[PDB]
């Protein structure tokens, strides 16, 4: 018939435009970027709604989405960004009075029933005013999260030459808040990977990169573990 | 102004409401009146069932 | 001889296991469609090929092997020599499959998702079935039943692949050898091993830097290991024992006819019970489905 | 007799 | 004044409104249609699965014409399929994937989407090219579109991820109304087939009715217990389906001002996720998690039939306006015909 086979041809022209994004689509790994409006989000990669970014590492193309403008409610919009490949949460260490509300977001972004499945990079963002904050000596952690007066430096700690011991400290605390919350649930089904970035931070793209493939990577041998 | 939300309620107060009974016989009477052009409610053969076809 | 009881126990013990084991995976594949994954995809298709190597291969060779003679026809031969050299070949390119899968994986995780999707699972299967087919076609062709007498005056034929000149037959062989022994050997040697590295560096990193994950982890590469030794163990010796018939033939025959070939096809059998033991039986995603199945 | 196997 | 005063009026008025509900109560929807005849078992086949979609379908929509049907999907998809053939007529590159509704105009000229953006994109089908292209892009909305209808042409409602409701002259491309009252986000909208009312199924448990032309909230159905994720008009124009993660859909009557029936069992732990009805009204169909859709009798509330061929969430669930099939999105990139 002549028109159905103009039909049939369209629908493969079709067909072969959808395999190009198709390819695209695989290509591109996609991510979720919270955090509270301290958190500095947009400074990560420093390459009216959502605001999508984009960058790559070694050829790996990540989209990158801000979830802007919208009524302060995750739960009916999250349900998006079911299966992206990491959720992005920053968390401005330095405001400690804005860290309980922060550390309550990570404990929904982690227990929401739509993202168990995916992980959360977790970029305890602002660590210069961190340190510059501990340093200070004129406010005190102690009084936001007693439980500092009783919290000494793991021993799998690593810092940088030339931290002073309670800057590492307020550090490893903070990351051992949201390794709390990481480990109280979930601890199976998907994982937490807390870093610690400034916005001069130029290795943020790595990081994101590496730990996408650490997650994929994982995602893969839940397949071949035994038993 | 939040009024605005009292207003809202005493208007919908005054809106006319009809018995439960009487929606019940409007559904059931669609309902009825409609079982026999429901593909769904009784399937059409595939002589005329564009898709089976 | 007493070596008869022992072959047909062993035998019908790994037939039984066999049938048993591969068709628990492909009824298990097929009734959770939630199960038919890509890489589940890839051990339907070797489950199937190792079945079909199972039912083939092991009667009409244990049974030629204990009367000294093939009862059956020339038709039979042809049929049953194609579908073995085909069920070695798919099992084989399907054992590389999954060693590229893996490889794709756990070696390259994000570049991986690009280039194995189900349409890519059942077009390199597609590709590997129908190559296979292809170059055993000379197994239907130029196998022959070639008649002998045993010393009781009975008539007798033996199913034997004879291609028309003794040196086409050994390029034969030394082809087969290399493309359906040593380059998969290789590729699953690179791949299991760049695996293997990938996750050692991983291990030593954290110790550097779960506990659950690393035992995972080295469970992992033990069973990777073990597929890589049981794979040389199972075929090496029928290949170089082909090799060996293809170069000094009198002299390979002399020494493995009866007993010993026997038990060197039943280990090359044996690699498909071994093969859906570790692909699904100690897989935890396939365990979950068995229970559920009937 | 017997001597000889299928190739595989 | 003081909230001492208002929000004590706006108590005994709910009081009031809730007296006046009790005592309609004349007779529950189940004790006249005991007498109706038991639909029985709804068995229904996978006539088409339409294939093609990347990624997570999310919202799809039948035209008018019963053939041609639009479907959304996360990778940023409008695919429109003619239904008879599985032939893909088009497929609209979206400017942002994150498509969470879309619509089919009911002359076929235009199909609209949006999502997050807070934009509502309106594509033109009629070109003289036979290219598809941005006609308009409707800014305004201040949180993710949610649900857009088509009144015609040149009418299209909105709902957003926000308290409000708007509709939209597409030529002009500003808000002739927008709807307010709602108190969370709107999440799921049906048009009345008169086109004069719509009914809003939000996150707050509610359900309002507007009046198109006046904007006011005529009737606030509040009786779930979660969001109203889908909402549907029964055909007649005069009641409406409302699936909730509550795991119950409940049937609310306008001339009732309650409800009249709720659909539930204890087996439905999973939330409902898209509701429509058959031509004749007879049949609710519900889409749910645990990857099935349940067919339910309306009048009954019987559970005449499942479709269980998704492996994921049941994204979207819409049936012709001549009835003649379902269509049935998922999470899954499998759009599955059904009738």
């Amino acid at each position: 018939s002549a028109e159905d086979k103009a039909a049939v041809e369209r629908s493969k022209m079709i067909e072969k435009q959808l395999q190009k994004d198709k390819q695209v689509y695989r290509a591109t790994h996609r991510l979720l970027l919270l955090g509270a409006d301290n958190s500095g989000k947009s400074t990560i990669v420093k390459q009216s709604g959502i605001f999508e970014t984009k960058f790559q590492v070694d050829k790996v193309n990540f989209h990158m989405f801000d979830v802007g403008a919208q009524r302060d409610e995750r739960r009916k919009w999250i349900q998006c960004f079911n299966d992206v490949t990491a959720i992005i949460f920053v968390v401005d260490s330095s405001d400690y009075n804005r860290l309980q509300e922060a550390l309550n977001d990570f404990k929904s972004i982690w227990n929401n029933r739509w993202l168990r499945t995916i992980s959360v990079i977790l970029f305890l963002n602002k660590q210069d005013l961190l340190a510059e904050k501990v340093l200070a000596g004129k406010s005190k952690i102690e009084d936001y999260f007693p439980e500092f007066a009783r919290y000494t430096t793991p021993e799998d700690a690593t810092p940088e030459p030339g931290e002073d011991p309670r800057v590492t400290r307020a550090k490893y605390f903070i990351r051992d808040e949201f390794l709390r919350i990481s480990t109280a649930s979930g601890d199976g089904r998907h994982y937490c990977y807390p870093h610690f970035t400034c916005s001069v931070d130029t290795e943020n793209a790595r990081r994101i990169f590496n730990d996408c493939r650490d997650i994929i990577q994982r995602m893969h041998l839940r397949q071949y573990e035994l038993l | 102004q939040a009024r605005k939300l009292v207003e809202q309620l005493k208007m919908e107060a005054n809106i006319d409401r009809i018995k439960v009974s009487k929606a019940a016989a409007d559904l059931m009477a669609y309902c009825e009146a409609h079982a026999k052009e429901d593909p769904l409610l009784t399937p059409v053969p595939a002589s005329e069932n564009p898709f089976r076809e | 001889e007493w070596q008869p009881a022992v072959q047909i126990l062993l035998y019908s013990l790994i037939f039984l296991l066999s049938v048993l084991g591969n068709t628990l995976v492909i009824t298990v594949l097929i009734r959770n469609k939630r199960m038919r994954t890509v890489t589940n995809i890839f051990l339907l298709s070797l489950a199937v090929s190792d079945l079909m190597l199972c039912l083939f291969c092991m009667p009409f060779n244990l049974i030629p092997n204990l009367l000294k003679d093939f009862i059956f026809g020339s038709a039979v031969c042809k049929t049953t020599t194609y579908f073995m050299g085909t069920s070695v070949s798919v099992s084989t390119f399907n054992l590389v499959a999954i060693s590229l899968e893996r490889y794709g994986a756990i070696c390259k995780p994000l570049q991986s998702r690009v280039w194995q999707t189900k349409s890519h699972a059942l077009k390199v299967i597609a590709a590997t079935w129908c190559l296979s087919f292809t170059i055993m076609t000379p197994y239907p062709i130029y196998s022959n039943l070639v008649p002998f007498t045993k010393n009781n005056n009975q008539t007798a034929n033996m199913c034997r692949f004879l291609l028309p000149n003794d040196v086409m037959q050994q390029s034969w062989h030394t082809f087969l050898l290399l493309i359906l022994f040593l380059i998969p050997g290789i590729v699953m040697m690179v791949a299991y091993g760049l695996i293997s590295l990938e996750l050692y560096q991983g291990i030593k990193f954290e110790a550097s830097q779960s506990a659950a994950n690393l035992m995972a982890k080295k469970r992992v590469i033990r069973m990777l290991i073990v597929i890589v030794v049981l794979f040389f163990l199972c075929w090496m010796p029928i290949f170089s024992a082909n090799a060996w018939r293809a170069y000094d033939t009198a002299s390979a025959e002399r020494r493995l006819s009866g007993t010993p070939i026997s038990f060197i096809l039943l280990l090359s059998y044996t690699s498909s019970c071994v093969n859906p033991i570790i692909y699904c039986f100690m897989n935890k995603r396939f365990r979950l489905g068995f229970m559920a199945t009937f | 007799d017997y001597m000889g196997w299928m190739d595989f | 004044s003081e909230l001492d005063q208002l929000r004590q009026e706006a108590e005994q008025l709910k009081n009031q409104i809730r007296d006046a509900r009790k005592a309609c109560a004349d007779a529950t929807l189940s004790q006249i249609t005991n007498n109706i005849d038991p639909v029985g078992r709804i068995q229904m086949r996978t006539r088409r699965t339409l294939r093609g979609h990347l990624a997570k379908i999310y919202a799809m929509h039948w035209g008018t014409d019963s053939r041609l049907l639009v479907s959304a999907s996360q990778d940023g998809k409008l695919i429109i399929w003619d239904s008879y053939t599985t032939n893909k007529v088009h497929a609209i590159p979206l400017r942002s994937s994150w498509v969470m509704t879309c619509a089919y105009a009911p002359s076929g000229n235009y199909v609209a989407c949006g999502g997050l953006d807070n934009i509502c994109s309106i594509y033109n089908l009629k070109t003289r090219e036979g290219n598809v292209r941005v006609s308009r892009e409707l800014a305004g909305h201040t949180g993710y579109l949610s649900c857009c209808r088509f009144l015609d042409d040149n009418q299209i409602v909105t709902s957003s991820g926000d308290t409000t409701c708007a509709l939209w002259d597409i030529e002009t491309g500003q808000q002739t109304t927008t709807f307010t009252g709602h108190t969370g986000d709107v999440m799921s909208l049906s048009l009345a087939p008169d086109t004069r009312l719509f009914v809003s199924g939000a996150c707050d448990a509610s359900a309002k009715l507007w009046d198109v032309r006046e904007g006011m909230c005529r009737q606030t159905f509040t009786g779930h217990e979660s969001d109203i994720n889908a909402i549907c008009f029964f055909p007649n124009g005069n009641a409406f389906a409302t699936g909730s993660d509550d795991a119950t859909c409940r049937l609310f009557d306008l001339r009732a001002d309650q409800e009249l029936m709720t659909y539930s069992h204890d087996n439905i732990i999973c939330g409902i996720t898209s509701v429509s009805f058959s031509k004749s009204g007879r049949l609710l169909l519900a889409g749910y998690d645990d990857f099935n859709c349940n067919v339910w009798d309306a009048l009954k509330a019987d559970r005449a039939g499942v479709l269980a061929g998704h492996d994921n969430r049941v994204s979207c669930l819409g049936v012709t306006d001549d009835g003649m099939a379902v269509a049935t999105g998922s999470w899954d990139s499998f759009l599955k015909i059904w009738n």
